[PDB]
């Protein structure tokens, strides 16, 4: 045949079956010899039209489309451009077969019609399934030159208007992929729109999105909008990471909780994100015993907060441990109270060594400082034994330490110290010889 | 070691006191602690990491300074920069050009860093913004420059196609890029040949090469609204190029025939021939007269790269200084109806060819440039402009506007004929104004320079001092 003539004669030798291509080592090199052959062959000038049809030859072979897979070599000929265009339109429908082909187009050479192949890819999208239609989508930002990104970021607006399945890998694109400032708002506003009805899986996704373009003053509305819309929902880590690279983000959430939460009451996932604020200048614990000491935020369903929201508190230990710290000299009775609460709750983390931590912190309040302190450390821990002997019994060690160390306290605080420690060796008889 | 830590958060004028005192203790005991400096290093880099929120330039240059100091430390600790790198391009403030001038001997040594480096600034080159962007192409020169190539030279051929494939970019990458083309064109040799090669095709598009007709540079295709072509720079950086190509001794062949062309035509042009003729053409905040602007502002830029180039070739001749009147005066009648770019080492050598230029060898050379007043007003505007932006920022531009022993000799060149200038008997007072600056950049600036600077004019600073008060 023509082209196969044509292959072997230069540039790079086409091996039937599965054998490599048998050309230079460089990727440049086939440019050189391959296309030079070419142009050369290229003297009668109405053949080349015939060598297509044998380029044809090589589309017809499904084991030699096979060992193609160069592919991008052969198809960077400019008077042969349109031929590769129309062979992968043909060949799109036909049939991660298709995968291929867009890793191969995107990022490819350029081309001055790049309108009509976004206008092709558009018409392929519209017909094709969801999957098809989602790996365009995620080539098309390599594909696009860039120069027509409005127009596009207008049809994906559309697009994402209509389609409920297409809604993530298409805003996941505009996010990857520039956009202009006038399509700024809109985008903000269509993708703040559906997150009381975005899907659960793409829902971190799309909050990355909203969350991350958008650093003006006007999100801070937006944030209370997100303090309702956000609450309707009732991974977690993008949130975190997104506040981590973003402290104007973190600003926009202590302004909005400061205007808006102070009368509309509060949810678990304002305070979740103040705990996460004060683990990440440290003005929102301020805040939050600011807010506390007014009267927000009690105690009651904080301990629901606690219980549902075990991934918060297996999350990461010491913001537990400075709440109660800083809580503990509370000057009202609700902070203490809270701070009791806290400390009762935290006592129920699963996490062992956490947990012995806590009650080392506790031992070490009680060991000194004012004596309302110790009072409410002994209260604590008499609701304690009260809960659960068995696991204060685990620690019995450091309990024991402490109380024999009992230098001087009230009565009361001497009767109550010994009796935890005769309750708990008495109700913990079995292996209780040791305290005796 | 907490306290020297914790002292740099609480700086964020004493806060640099306590910044510098930090500093100071944490490379104290880097010197001291021999067992604990991998503890160091490890915190320092996952501080320098943390978080973009601020300027940590200072962090930068205790990570320089920690690191010249041992270079063995940083191998024992590796694969911790290779995270650093994944999530270099976010917020970059010139802080990434530091970081990598500071950790270049890892990068030299080991081949997994630079596979690792090379495959980031892959990622970034195709990346579809211009912010990731810039910071990318930005490092690249570093890379480029980092590794000598004489002798991979193959690998230099990759990488070099790789960079000029970035030519099709926004205005501020084309903007920059020259700059470190020119740093590389100097540090290597057959990159010479190509990069000039590849300079050759990006100036033919524009060249328009013919002959009768007026406007040679084919200035209307980058119109658009906004620039994206600064043909001035790419000027300025061709004809740094080529002087440097002469002095280190076709393409060069049609180089200087294309600027003989374009100089022969443009001292025999009008207003007329442009645009932009006379009287009202343009105006501000109107779509055609900020395009028009635009014509303007690159067309001076034009009109003082090819003086400066016809000064440079045209050794002590009188049709050549009349042709550069010639410019000068289709540069100031456009500057009537409304930066720079020339060189340090040139504005010093036209400084002192004007003033105290005594040489019966010169056949009135010289004398055709003095007649123009103007010419010598702009010659000492540039000169104070310059130093004004020395004082104002860390450095000027133009090539070698950066290494501080060739900006210290030339502010030495400079005092000098403007002080004789003076004395010798508006001029005067500008020339005043320019000596003011002087002393105030270095004063400002070069701090242990001083004494040498007082025996450049004419030991005990005093003495010197209060010659030049009786002065």
């Amino acid at each position: 045949g023509v082209f196969e003539e044509l292959l072997r004669t230069s540039g790079i030798i086409l091996k039937v079956g599965e054998g490599q291509n048998e050309i230079a080592v460089d990727q440049t090199a086939f440019q050189k010899k391959l296309r030079v052959a070419l142009e050369k062959h290229p003297s009668y000038p109405g053949v080349v039209n015939e060598f297509i049809s044998g380029l044809e030859s090589h589309i017809k072979d499904r084991s030699q489309f096979k060992n193609c897979l160069l592919i991008k070599l052969l198809l960077g000929i400019k008077i042969l451009q349109p031929a590769v265009v129309t062979l992968l339109l043909e060949k799109i429908p036909e049939f991660n077969f298709p995968r291929l082909i867009v890793n191969q187009f995107k990022w490819l050479d350029g081309l001055l019609d790049s309108q009509d192949l976004v206008k092709k890819l558009m018409q392929m999208l519209s017909v094709s399934p969801v999957p098809i239609q989602h790996d365009i989508i995620t080539s098309l930002p390599e594909i696009l030159e860039d120069s027509q990104q409005n127009e596009v970021a207008r049809e994906l607006s559309c697009l994402l208007k209509q389609g409920r399945r297409l809604t993530v890998p298409i805003l996941d694109a505009l996010s990857r992929l520039d956009l202009d400032a006038e399509l700024l708002a809109k985008v903000r506003q269509s993708a703040m729109t559906i997150v009381p009805s975005v899907k659960l899986e793409d829902l971190p996704v799309v909050i990355k999105f909203i969350l991350h373009n958008v650093k003006a003053a006007d999100a801070v509305e937006v944030i209370s909008d997100l303090r309702k819309s956000l609450d309707l929902s009732s991974l977690f880590d993008v949130i975190k990471l997104a506040v981590r690279f973003q402290k104007d983000v973190s600003e926009a959430w202590i302004k909005a909780i400061e205007n808006s939460t102070s009368v509309s009451d509060h949810k678990v996932l304002d305070l979740i994100v103040l705990l996460l604020i004060h683990s990440t200048r440290k003005q929102t614990e301020k805040v939050l015993r600011s807010k506390i000491r007014l009267g927000c935020m009690p105690e009651q369903l904080m301990q629901n907060a606690f219980q549902n929201h075990s991934m918060v508190i297996k999350d990461f230990f010491p913001s537990i441990l400075s709440l109660a710290q800083t809580f503990l000299h509370s000057a009202h009775p609700a902070v203490v109270s809270f701070g009791s609460c806290m400390y009762k709750q935290a006592f129920a983390v699963f996490d062992s060594y956490c947990q012995q931590e806590v009650v080392c912190a506790l031992v070490t309040h009680v060991c000194s400082g004012n004596e309302t302190e110790l009072d409410i450390s002994l209260d604590v821990l008499t609701d304690l034994v009260i809960l659960h002997p068995s696991l204060l019994l685990r620690y019995a060690t450091f309990v024991k330490t402490i109380l024999d160390s009992m230098q001087k306290l009230n009565p009361c605080q001497i009767r109550k110290l010994f009796y935890i420690l005769s309750t708990l060796a008495f109700s913990q008889r079995q292996e209780g010889s040791y305290i005796q | 070691v907490d306290l020297g830590f914790s002292l740099m958060e609480s700086y964020e004028m004493p806060a640099q006191q306590a910044c510098k005192l930090g500093a100071s203790i944490l490379l104290e005991t880097f010197k001291v602690h021999e067992p604990i400096r991998s503890d160091i290093l490890e915190q320092v880099l996952n501080r320098v990491l943390t978080k973009a929120a601020s300027p940590v330039s200072h962090f930068i240059d205790l990570l320089s300074n920690i690191v010249v100091s041992a270079p063995l430390v940083l191998q024992n600790s590796s694969s911790r920069v290779t995270e650093t790198f994944d999530n270099l391009s976010f917020l970059p403030i010139d802080t990434v050009q530091g970081l990598l001038r500071a950790v270049q001997p890892l990068l030299k040594v080991s081949m997994s860093v630079r596979d690792s480096l090379i495959l980031v600034l892959q990622k970034a080159i195709f990346s579809r913004q211009l912010d990731a962007r810039k910071a990318a192409v930005a490092g690249f020169l570093l890379l480029l420059r980092n590794f000598k190539i004489l002798g991979n030279e193959a690998f230099c051929l990759e990488i070099l196609g790789s960079l000029r494939r970035c030519l099709s970019q926004q205005a501020d990458v084309r903007l920059m890029l020259y700059e470190g083309f020119y740093d590389v064109l100097r540090r290597n040799s057959q990159l010479a040949s190509s990069i000039m090669e590849t300079l050759l095709s990006q100036i033919k598009q524009y060249y328009l090469p013919q002959q009768d007709l007026l406007p040679p540079l084919k200035l209307e295709g980058c119109i658009m609204i906004f620039l994206q072509e600064p043909l001035a720079h790419l000027l300025c950086c061709i004809q740094h190029c080529l002087a440097w190509y002469k002095s280190t001794v076709g393409f060069e062949q049609n180089f200087e025939e294309m600027l003989e062309s374009v100089t022969r035509r443009m001292i025999k042009s009008e207003l007329e021939d442009f645009e932009l003729d006379k009287s009202a053409d343009f105006s501000p905040s109107s779509g055609v007269g900020v395009k028009n602007n635009i014509y303007a502002i690159q067309v001076m830029g034009i009109c003082e790269v090819l003086i400066e180039y016809n000064f440079k070739i045209g050794n002590f001749s009188k049709n050549k200084f009349e042709d550069v009147l010639g410019l000068f005066t289709c540069y100031n009648k456009l500057s009537e109806i409304l930066r720079s770019f020339l060189s340090m080492g040139f504005v010093s050598t036209l400084l002192t060819a004007l003033f105290r230029d005594n040489a019966q060898s010169h056949e009135e050379s010289l004398a055709v440039l003095r007649s123009s007043t103007e010419f010598m007003r702009y010659a000492v505007s540039v000169a104070l402009q310059k130093v004004q932006q020395l004082e104002e920022m860390g450095q000027t531009d133009g090539p070698d506007g950066q290494n501080p022993e060739k900006m210290f000799q030339n502010l030495c060149k400079i005092t000098r004929v403007l002080l004789w200038r003076y004395t010798s008997i508006s001029i005067s007072l500008l020339c005043l104004e320019g000596l003011l600056r002087i002393f105030n950049t270095m004063q400002q600036l070069y701090a242990a320079r001083i004494p040498q600077f007082l025996q450049a004019l004419d030991i005990n600073v005093t003495e010197k001092a209060a010659f030049q008060i009786r002065q």
